């Protein structure tokens, strides 16, 4: 978001959610 | 008077301050008091023996750093009082403490005497209209906008996990461990001494923290990265000197998953998360694995999510859907929650007024704390 | 006298590795004097 | 040849071992394995990676304590077998397990596979002539010398009440609850952290148990002592440091009477006793109130008798005579029973021979277990 | 191996060498290489540009002194290798390096690159059958003949404290500070210039070291004796000139207890001892206070025991027995330990062979060294 982007401690180029595979 | 309440996120590393309604904290400064160690000889030299925030960061070499709070527990109250005085000063928010209510965010499972002394400051030393103490985990849910979820808040001072389901918080399933970001910095320092780089000074320890933040990745398989030859990533010091960190880059952050490395008889961070869920009733366990929320600064390590999910998957039951959600503003999530909660009209009933404290005393805070 | 006191003392050097290797849990050098 | 049988009280806290005819158990040691956490560097050090009993008691700081059996269920059989191997070592008893018969004392309403696996060890590993497993309640009656009486045995592992009338045990009236001495020590630890005293290490948890046993009183009225400001009685630690225990003294032991505190929706020990009597037939109920026998280590709390008697009176019918008899040797009543039972000529018919086990197997020991 | 192992105590001040079984080190010489600064004009004058040991002591005035090792870290490897060559030469042991095994004694928590390069020399330059590196603290215990004790070894180069219990060493409780005997000599030189005595030359600094050893007492109260007018105690220099040392006698050696005097952010020697014990488990703390062992040359200052015991008593807990034990041969204790360990048959298994080093490389030294 461009609003929070001004802050120094922002995560960039990272996935939002880590999840397991649905298929066994 | 209903002047807008001030949110103060009393973090171990950096204190985040601002008024309710604000989208981001305006004023973020390191939580320590720097005093000049060298003697003053000149007549036009820097005035004052106390430097807080950007003045201390600029003139760091002159000053001796000393953290007042350790593992989220205020050791020196005189220094802690001066930091809150600095929040209200012309350099930071620049408002009267008597006009605005305050919203404080303390860690879970702290001593009763800690809250009592902290409260005394804001009612006796500062004539604050009203004070409300809130949990770190509950505020994170307001920031994320979810009623159900496990909040794993791994800070610089303390790491704790609080499972909250559809607004309800299970107080018996809350797990807290003293080992946090500041312990990894000390553990990395030991590896720099083994390489042959000494950082004895309080100012030099802040450079070691900067080195960790700049060049430190979490190994997915420790035995693979132990066997494979590590790339010697050079770091440039303020003077110009280069340091090759090498294998110590991934060996330092491993402490979070194996506390036996520093030599502490405790569970790993990955065990804390799963154990907290396992303590909860059978019905909620599957939903808690579905709704996992990461927070705190110690989650920012490269490949943190990948390693954590692998460790949780091994400990977790077979054929269960594990979804770990990380907000991009991991560091600022707690404060953002505070602003959202503080903005509500229900907040008027929630806080304890100055007059209310004077009548009942500390007892009112203890009843409403959780 | 010190030699006589420590004369028959032995250590187990099998599987010994003091180094900062992460793999395979905790290690304690010198198992026993069996 | 019919050699003198060895009595083994398989307690969760302490194992009590001796020969039938002995007035007191000759060999009593804690039921946990201690392994050294620190590294050996110098020659002529303490030999062995495993320490059991008085060798682990003296070097407690060096060792990491692991209990193999919790709530009367053996989680680690390798450790428990090694401990039973130590019972017949050169330190304890000094005899061959193949020469002497064995008498084991298990808790009521335990899993079938737990008892079955325990027996396999003494028939397969140890070529014992004959094995007899006995109830904790029935042995307490031999010790006291009463055929009729309700035995409320509140141990470290489990608390249970078995009503037995004129040597007849009602198998449907037996009530056992997991909450015991071990849970009160963990519950006390929670109050010490709230006062600001951390005891993370397994070696430090044994001091918390020592604090409970030394300085802990059961208040006759909870709310009076909760509302009044405590004296904050000081305890001296091994190193020389002093801690203020304070309100944690009387708030810890309440767990036995109020399981709601830990969050477990179970009956209190006072409800277990009365409910077990109320299950019995109308004419026997009055006699069972008249003849109540207290046993187990967790009954040793100061004012236990006065608090229990008050709670039973409130729950019991009006105008009923309630006489609760507590032997001075509460801890050693179970073993003394085993010695009396084992000395009887009839006991020769009671046990299962090694030959009978080999033929019928587990079936034989399952038939003669109750 | 039939050939006796050679013990080499690589001290910053004096190197102590000899064969295992020997009662005292036969060959003790200062650890520096003296090169002639003046020009050779006449025929028949002193031969060689390199003087080591008694030849350097005899003709010191001609030579420029240069210490190859500082704080137990080899600065110039070419010079350090030549001194090790001198140990084997006709003037010293007069034996082949390839025939005898070697036992090296380095300070704890030294850089890995120093240990790696030091070992390489004894396998590459010297064709040694086997090399074993040992800790200074562990060897001191063999000399004293005790498995349990805290070893405070304050040397010329480095001061460190290692707590060891019944052979076991806690590696996380080890404390090391660069400030040592050589720093007090430099700090005393500062006071000599303030008094008005110049010792610019490398030879004149060795006279300052001799002045320090002769006339320096440790005050029980430093501020009292600092204020009081001091007696001007005269010292006679080699040439015949008399110097009045005066107050500098006790103000110089204070550096050991107050590192803030030079301006280094480190703990005092008295804090190092107590802090190292406080890190150890609660149970063992009282035993470690009971068993305190002094070592190193920097403890030989008059009133060291009186000042240390006063400082430890203030920092230590109340009602604890504090027994400080001093071996009569403080200086020679470390070497004697090496001779005792080296004489043992268990030492044979401890060895790293030449063949083993060639196969594994530097890894073999890190794997087998502590
Ligand atoms: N990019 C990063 N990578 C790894 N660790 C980081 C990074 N940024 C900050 N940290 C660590 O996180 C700490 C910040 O913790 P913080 O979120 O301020 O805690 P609190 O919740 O107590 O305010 C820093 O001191 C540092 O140790
Ligand atoms: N004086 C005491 N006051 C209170 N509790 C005690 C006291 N002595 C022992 N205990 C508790 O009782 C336990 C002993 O249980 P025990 O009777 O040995 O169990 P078991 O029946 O399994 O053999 C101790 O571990 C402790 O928790
Ligand atoms: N009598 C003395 N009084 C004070 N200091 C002394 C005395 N004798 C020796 N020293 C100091 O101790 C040093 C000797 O250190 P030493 O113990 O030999 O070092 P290491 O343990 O590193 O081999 C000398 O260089 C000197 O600084």
């Amino acid at each position: 978001d461009p609003k929070y982007a001004d802050l120094p401690g922002i995560a960039r180029n990272e996935p939002d959610v880590y999840e397991t595979s649905d298929l066994p | 008077i209903a002047n807008q309440p001030v949110v103060i996120d009393n973090g171990s590393g950096v204190i985040k301050a601002g008024f309710a309604g604000d989208q981001i904290p305006k004023y973020c400064f390191p939580n320590y008091v720097g005093r000049p160690k060298h003697v003053r000889v000149m007549a036009g030299a820097l005035e004052g023996d106390i430097f807080i925030g950007p003045k201390a960061e600029e003139h760091r070499g002159l000053l001796s750093i000393r953290y007042p709070m350790e593992h989220g527990i205020v050791k020196d109250w005189n220094d802690m009082e001066r930091i809150w005085q600095y929040v209200y000063s012309k350099d930071q928010l620049q408002t009267f403490s008597e006009e605005h209510p305050v919203l404080l965010t303390e860690a879970p499972l702290n001593p009763r005497k800690n809250r009592e002394r902290a409260a005394e400051v804001f009612f006796e030393t500062f004539n604050v209209p009203a004070l409300f103490i809130s949990m770190q985990a509950v505020l994170s849910l307001y920031a994320t906008g979810r009623t159900t979820g496990v909040v794993l808040d791994s800070g610089d001072g303390v790491t704790h996990a609080v499972p909250i389901y559809e607004g309800f918080a299970m107080p018996h399933s809350i797990m807290r461990i003293d080992i946090a970001g500041r312990d990894v910095s000390r553990f990395l320092r030991l590896y720099l001494r083994k390489e042959g780089y000494d950082f004895h000074s309080s100012s030099e320890f802040e450079i070691v923290k900067a080195i960790k933040e700049r060049a430190c990745y979490l190994s997915i398989n420790p035995q693979k990265d132990e066997t494979l030859e590590t790339e010697k990533a050079q770091y440039y010091l303020p003077d110009g000197s280069t340091i090759e960190i090498g294998p110590s880059r991934f060996r330092a952050p491993e402490l979070l998953f194996r506390p036996d490395l520093i030599g502490e008889e405790s569970e790993g961070i990955h065990e804390v998360l799963v154990f907290a869920i396992q303590k909860s009733d059978m019905d909620l366990r599957r939903t808690l694995f579905s709704n996992i929320v990461l927070s705190g600064g110690s989650t920012l390590f490269k490949g943190f999510g990948d390693r954590l999910l692998s460790e949780v998957k091994k400990l977790a039951p077979k054929d269960v859907k594990i979804r770990i959600s990380a907000p991009q503003e991991r560091l600022y999530s707690t404060w953002i929650g505070g602003s959202i909660l503080a903005s509500l009209d229900t907040f008027k009933k929630m806080w304890v007024s100055k007059k209310e404290y004077e009548e009942d005393g500390a007892r009112s805070i203890h009843r409403k704390t959780f | 006298a010190a030699y006589d006191k420590f004369k028959d003392k032995r250590v187990g050097t099998k599987g010994l590795d003091f180094s900062d290797r992460i793999g395979k849990t905790k290690r304690t050098g010198y198992e026993s004097g069996e």
